[PDB]
RNA sequence: CCGCACAAGCGGUGGAGCAUGUGGUUUAAUUCGAUGCAACGCGAAGAACCUUACCUGGUCUUGACAUCCACGGAAGUUUUCAGAGAUGAGAAUGUGCCUUCGGGAACCGUGAGACAGGUGCUGCAUGGCUGUCGUCAGCUCGUGUUGUGAAAUGUUGGGUUAAGUCCCGCAACGAGCGCAACCCUUAUCCUUUGUUGCCAGCGGUCCGGCCGGGAACUCAAAGGAGACUGCCAGUGAUAAACUGGAGGAAGGUGGGGAUGACGUCAAGUCAUCAUGGCCCUUACGACCAGGGCUACACACGUGCUACAAUGGCGCAUACAAAGAGAAGCGACCUCGCGAGAGCAAGCGGACCUCAUAAAGUGCGUCGUAGUCCGGAUUGGAGUCUGCAACUCGACUCCAUGAAGUCGGAAUCGCUAGUAAUCGUGGAUCAGAAUGCCACGGUGAAUACGUUCCCGG
């Protein structure tokens, strides 16, 4: 991604002077009208070196799990994971979605059962209510684990959305090791983003943008 | 009724005299079930009401009903912290359902050797405003306006 | 009550005992444990003892006694108030 | 000139089983079977104390549904009551075969 | 906090009778005094052949007794010659001409009654029984159960106050009627006293009524 | 119970069984009409001589498995209480708690 | 009125009036009625001397009023003189055809005592 | 042509004979009226013909054992409503929000254990 | 925040009579346990004998019941005397069977000890079973995270639900035992099915579906469909849900059951049984007869019937369901006022019988009274069952006609087919229901509310 190609998008954008983080001085280019205004000189070949590791790491058979829990771009998030193969959450992140694995492949069996057994049959069997409360839980559950149903072990990398937002994600990788890929704004705490990316988070074009380019990396990691 | 507000089921009118109230009124008279015999005795009631009190009997009926119902109550709570008469008012339904609790009691204390004939002997009474039931309301005008000072 | 067609109860020691007193004449009070036989004409002028629960009570059988049961003159059980 | 099938058992699922035998056994003859006719199950109750003493409130109330069904045929050959004579059924049930 | 037992109210709708004959009131009292005096003289007498289920049903003309127990050969004896001198004394004991016949149990720590009598015995042994029923309860789930439940009540390990405990594992849904709960009781005599032993076993949900 | 008691019971059924003829010969002499008024008479004397436990008042149903007096269930012939365990363990055929 | 009787019928159906008589109930009492062929609704008035005369023979035939309260009277007296257990109850004044007199024996027993 | 009442109600028992052309009620082989001593029988059976307007356009013959005279009554109007809607098909709606097709389930309560009657508790004393 | 907790209501209880339990006292003994809620129509689903364990007395000692050893006898039947019977005392009759001839089976008796026997003690030694809190919504764990750790979190908050029910918030995520639901039954429609059930349309009828005849309808019972907040609108974070509407037999877990978490009270039961341990053993064991449990100055609880014209009585006349039955249910006919009897049909029962529902309805009657209300109590005489109705049964008939005229303080139960009233059946059982458990008929009032009451 080039300079202009943020620029266009918005990627300067930040948050309030009123609301930012100490750390976060460096990437910061100033402020305009009470705003915090983020530095492309920066943030462009920062995003350029975190594309090479997610493009290695795709290309030695990277899993990869994109996280955002926006309201505004869970669709977008998870459509980003579609479009490259990868796992995603794009809901709430729930407390030991890494750490606690086992827990999530129980709940990952259970909604695998629910389906094979909606095709297998026995729903006749069970009572309409049952089946239907059946189908109701095979649908939440789909809702919920849509995304790591397939993911099969712990991810190789993470792509986040608004680092602070999700920080209880980005707390469990560092314990586990799992490397941190994330859009960083100016009120986020930059310490936990091994390729930190310092950029809007809210605006959906800047986050398509985002999703896209990196999309099209791990595609292409995938490729060789 | 803590947590939902239930009053009286929903009452079919009397098929004869295609009304409900009345249908309420024998749910009134009623004993143990015997709907038949009751309605006997209303029957037997409004006639010499309408031929010996006037006509418009199922008219007459509510004339005087109207002449025993009371339009002042008391609730005593402890909305105060204890027990003080306090003067309230009651919406209608529960008006006219205690008017007939009253003017049947009032029915059951006359003797009058038949029992349509205490019914309508009192109906009637009340229907010129000189009666039984009509004392007592009367009085639940002196009662529930006798210790208004605090509620 | 006993049906009449089936007639007065007596049993039948009893019977032996007080035809063997008659003709015996007058003899010792027998002694019984029969409550249920009734009282015949045959049993009049006699005494006898029947085993109340306690101990055995004499009653010297009248007629107006007769058709009566043994059992209504051996009062059971004993009370005097409190 | 009739052959009255009478069945009862303790459970619709064998007595319908038997039924279902014994018709077919019918049309093995050629027969002229009745399509088996349910009657009124009867049930015994019985209510019954569980606490061995003092708790005569607490209870329990069991029950014997006999099922019972009719069959008929109203052609009686003997090539019909010889195979009526070669049934095997269930102990839970009981037949009452009546020219 | 009393339960209800968990086999009567599974009857008919995943739990068969163990007697499947009828009759009616004439001969129904003394037809189950029968049966029941045949159970208990072969419940004395196979004590060693790991017996769990004993099954009479009576043919109009005969009875037959069934035994589901997890040593075959012990019952057959040589030449069923001890299982036929069974069907002797259960033919007169029954005053009917009998048949007796035998199906084995193949997980025999897999059904309630067996490991029952098990866990008894061993208490008898004077082991200790919370060992006792850790392994029972092992056994049972590593072999392919879904719930095991042991509860042994009474004068435990001689104590002189009686501490009644109990262990729980896998799953045991005791209010699902459609639920396949094998349970059974037994009891030990120890010399301190007598102390109850209660097993459930849940195999999972069966679904379509009995059939 | 006290296992005199069950003895007493079956010696009482062997009583009251035997005599069964007798009891009910002399029954129709006592009851029909036309006796000779002392054949009646010679007939209850002779009755009541009989051995008094041949009478099958006298017997009393008993629990056959335990013996006890009260409870008892002519249609198994149990106390109110073996019955329930005989139940649930699944003896009596087709029997099961009624819910209606 | 008189009627052979210390008591006088009151002016009531004929069945009523003569209930009236002790030892009489109702089927005694229509029983001296038909007995006389009288209807029953008849008062003891509108009824002249011409049926009283038939009434009091009818009814002279039922021993009633001293005679029959001298022979129930007897019959507890000899009860009780002879010693019988049911007679001692009647001396005593408690109920006699084996009640209860752990409770509410109170009829015969009368009224109540701490 | 055909159109029949046939009422059972909390296991009643009646049979009915509805037809066009005339109309009048014969109870039992008795007349109506005889029949059913209270009159609120006769109205409660009248009342879904008399709601339609068709009394004098199709009579009923019925003939009732099972059940007692408010149960009966009751089950021959749901009958009655049941054959009309089976005749026109058009009064559907008027005669539900009459509320005839309601066929209440109302029945007695299995008298349950350790109460004097089902829902009535033996008065138990605190004091 | 909940609960028939209060309020709102209906009906009671507390007064009377009686039935039943209990405690007290008496007794020769008045068997034993059950003791606030959660004992007191409780164990007992049924004490005349029996039962029965309790008293008086009569008895017995390897024994009433079991195994062993012997020794003898068929086994038995019928019959006599004494006795109150237990029992003794007999006399006759039979004296058999498999036997390879010894015996065995068979019982029966005698002896012999090993032994039986105990409703004797300990539910504070126990198992089992059960109540209770409470059908209350809770109770926990794995894993994770946090903390040095004890631990916390989950499970809290925001809502919402009958519900730890659901939803969002939320380092928790998941789970388990619960809740729910799978089970029964009930409310609507579809399957064969027509018998002993049915009778629409057909023919006859004696008018009786009775009889041809029908297979439709009712049914009967198998299998099924059906309701899901599914639909619309509102409300709400759009969340969950809630409100309303539509449709529909059915609407918001449709109704009712069954279903009782972890635990709580040394709760109850050693007299159901089982059982540690102690205690009895010519006796705390065993047998018989009679007696008691049914006792009267009392007290307490539970009930029944009442006190009346919404009534009583007569007359007619209606109007159900669910059951039971072969030492049984027992029709019809006769007899009896009746309780009943005789005769004897049918029925192991969709067939026959119990067994004709009562309240209802129609007419007349009574005129407000201790009454034609009430029926207690007594008198008299019967009936049935049962060896046997004195103690101490049920029922009929005649006669008698108490107290009672709505019941202090106090208190109870009930939210719909409920309450309240009316009958019906059953278990137990020779007989002995006002109890218990079911069945239907008729069929209400009221619930503003959560201030309080109590409890949670
Ligand atoms: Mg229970
Ligand atoms: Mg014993
Ligand atoms: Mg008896
Ligand atoms: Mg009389
Ligand atoms: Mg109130
Ligand atoms: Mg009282
Ligand atoms: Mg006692
Ligand atoms: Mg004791
Ligand atoms: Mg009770
Ligand atoms: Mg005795
Ligand atoms: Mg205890
Ligand atoms: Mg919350
Ligand atoms: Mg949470
Ligand atoms: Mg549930
Ligand atoms: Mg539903
Ligand atoms: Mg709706
Ligand atoms: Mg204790
Ligand atoms: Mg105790
Ligand atoms: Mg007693
Ligand atoms: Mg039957
Ligand atoms: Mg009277
Ligand atoms: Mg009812
Ligand atoms: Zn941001």
């Amino acid at each position: 991604v080039s300079m202009r190609d943020m620029l266009k998008a918005g990627v300067h954008f930040g948050h309030q002077t009123r609301y930012w983080n100490p750390k976060m001085k460096p990437f910061i280019f100033g402020a305009r009208n009470k705003v915090h205004i983020i530095n492309l000189e920066k943030t462009v070949p920062m995003f350029n070196e975190a594309l090479a590791e997610l493009n290695k790491i795709a290309s030695r058979k990277g899993k990869i799990l994109f996280v955002g829990t926006k309201r505004a771009a869970s669709e977008a998030v998870k459509d980003a994971a579609l479009s490259c193969d990868q796992f995603f959450v794009n809901h709430r992140w729930l407390g030991g979605m890494l750490t606690n694995w086992k827990t999530v492949r129980q709940s990952i069996k259970r909604l695998k059962d629910l389906e094979t057994q909606s095709q297998d049959g026995t729903f006749d069997k069970l009572t309409k209510k049952e089946a239907l409360m059946r189908t109701r839980e095979l649908e939440k559950l789909e809702n919920s684990l849509g995304g790591i149903k397939d993911m099969g072990g712990l991810p190789d990398a993470l792509f986040v959305i608004d680092a602070d937002h999700e920080h209880i994600a980005i707390k469990e990788a560092n314990n586990l090791g799992i490397p941190v890929f994330a859009i960083v704004d100016t009120n986020s705490d930059p310490d936990g983003v091994d390729f930190v990316i310092p950029g809007n988070d809210d605006a959906i074009r800047a986050v398509t943008l985002y999703l896209g380019a990196v999309a099209a990396t791990v595609r292409e990691g995938r490729s060789q | 009724p803590r947590r939902r507000v239930i009053g009286q089921r929903k009452i079919l009118p009397d098929p004869k005299f295609g009304s409900e109230l009345l249908a309420k009124f024998v749910n009134i008279l009623m004993v143990d079930g015997k709907k038949s015999t009751a309605e006997s005795i209303v029957y037997s009631a409004l006639e010499t009401l309408a031929q010996r009190s006037g006509k418009s009997e199922l008219e007459a009926f509510e004339v005087a009903l109207e002449n025993v119902r009371p339009t002042v109550e008391v609730k005593s709570r402890r909305v105060g912290g204890s027990t003080y008469q306090v003067p309230v008012e009651v919406r209608p339904v529960r008006r006219n359902a205690l008017a007939m609790r009253w003017i049947v009691e009032a029915a059951r204390k006359r003797g009058d050797k038949s029992m349509a004939l205490r019914l309508a002997n009192e109906l009637s009474d009340a229907a010129e405003n000189k009666g039984t039931a009509v004392k007592k309301r009367e009085d639940v005008h002196r009662m529930a306006e006798a210790n208004k000072a605090f509620a | 009550p006993r049906s009449l067609k089936k007639g007065p109860f007596i049993d039948l020691h009893l019977l032996k005992k007080v035809e063997k007193a008659v003709e015996s004449g007058d003899k010792k009070p027998l002694r019984t444990w029969s409550r249920r036989s009734t009282i015949f004409p045959n049993m009049i002028g006699l005494t006898i003892a029947v085993h109340n629960g306690r101990q055995h009570v004499p009653v010297f059988v009248t007629d107006e006694m007769v058709g009566h049961k043994l059992g209504e003159f051996a009062p059971t059980r004993t009370y005097r108030g409190h | 000139q009739r052959i009255r099938i009478r069945l009862k058992a303790f459970d619709h699922r064998l007595i319908d089983q038997a039924t279902a035998e014994i018709v077919e056994t019918a049309k093995r003859t050629g027969a002229q079977v009745r399509g088996p006719i349910p009657l009124p199950t009867r049930k015994e109750r019985f209510t019954v104390l569980i606490s061995p003493h003092v708790n005569k409130d607490a209870r329990d109330q069991y029950e014997i549904r006999t099922h019972l069904r009719l069959v008929d045929i109203v052609e009686p050959t003997e090539k019909t009551v010889d195979a009526l004579m070669r049934l095997d059924l269930a102990a839970g049930v009981d037949v009452q075969i009546s020219l | 906090g009393q339960k209800v037992h968990p086999n009567g109210i599974r009857l008919g709708i995943v739990k068969p009778w163990n007697s499947t004959w009828f009759a009616n009131t004439k001969e129904f009292a003394d037809n189950l005094d029968s049966d029941f005096k045949v159970r208990q003289y072969l419940t004395k007498e196979l004590a060693k052949a790991s017996v769990s289920r004993i099954v009479i049903e009576r043919p109009a003309k005969s009875i037959r007794v069934t035994i589901h127990t997890a040593r075959p050969g012990i019952v057959i004896g040589k030449k069923g010659e001890d299982v036929e001198k069974l069907r002797k004394v259960v033919a007169d004991i029954a005053g009917v001409p009998a048949q007796i016949n035998i199906a084995e149990v193949r997980k025999p720590e897999l059904d309630a009654k067996l490991v029952a009598d098990s866990i008894t015995s061993q208490l008898e042994r004077r082991v200790m029984f919370r060992r006792a029923m850790k392994r029972a309860v092992q056994n049972a789930m590593r072999l392919g159960a879904k719930g095991i439940k042991v509860e042994v009540s009474g004068r435990l390990g001689g104590a002189e106050i009686a501490r009644t405990e109990w262990y729980r594992e896998g799953r045991v849904p005791l209010h699902t009627l459609r639920a396949d709960i094998d349970y059974n009781t037994s009891e030990a005599h120890t010399t301190y006293g007598v102390i109850g032993v209660k097993v459930w076993i849940f195999k999972g949900e069966i679904l379509g009524g009995m059939a | 119970a006290k296992q005199s008691m069950k003895a007493r019971e079956v010696k009482r059924v062997a009583l009251a069984d035997k005599y069964f003829a007798k009891r009910a010969e002399l029954k129709a002499i006592i009851s029909d009409v036309n006796a000779s008024d002392e054949d009646r008479w010679n007939a209850v004397l002779k009755l009541q001589t009989l051995p008094r436990d041949s009478s099958p008042s006298r017997q009393r149903n008993r629990c056959r498995q335990t013996g006890r007096p009260h409870g008892f269930l002519r249609k198994f012939g149990l106390s109110r209480i073996k019955v329930r365990e005989a139940a649930m363990r699944g003896e009596i055929p087709g029997l099961k708690k009624a819910s209606w | 009125a008189r009627i052979a009787g210390i008591n006088i019928p009151d002016h009531k159906h004929a069945v009523i009036a003569l209930t009236s008589i002790y030892g009489v109930g109702k089927t005694r009492s229509k029983a001296i009625l038909a007995a006389a062929g009288i209807a029953e609704d008849v008062k003891i008035s509108e009824l002249s001397e011409g049926q009283i005369d038939t009434l009091r023979d009818e009814v002279a035939k039922f021993v009633v009023e001293g005679d029959l309260r001298r022979e129930i009277s007897m019959s507890i007296k000899r009860l009780m003189d002879l010693g019988c257990y049911r007679g001692l109850r009647h001396r005593r004044g408690l109920p006699v055809r084996g009640q209860r007199t752990k409770t509410n024996a109170r009829t015969r027993k009368g009224p109540r005592k701490p | 042509n055909q159109y029949y009442g046939t009422g059972r109600r909390k296991s009643s028992a009646a049979r009915v004979f509805i037809k066009p052309g005339n109309g009048k009620i014969v109870i039992n082989q008795r007349s109506l009226e005889q029949y059913f001593g209270r009159e609120t029988a006769r109205m409660v059976v009248r009342q879904p013909l008399e709601l339609v307007d068709m009394v004098e356009k199709l009579d009923l013959y019925i003939t009732v054992k099972g059940g007692g005279i408010s149960g009966q009554a009751g089950a021959i109007r749901h009958g009655i409503t049941r054959a009309l809607m089976e005749y026109d098909e058009s009064l559907r709606s008027e005669l539900r929000k009459a509320g005839f097709v309601t066929r209440d389930a109302r029945q007695v309560e299995r008298k349950k254990v350790g109460l004097r009657k089902a829902r009535r508790r033996p008065q138990f004393s605190k004091r």
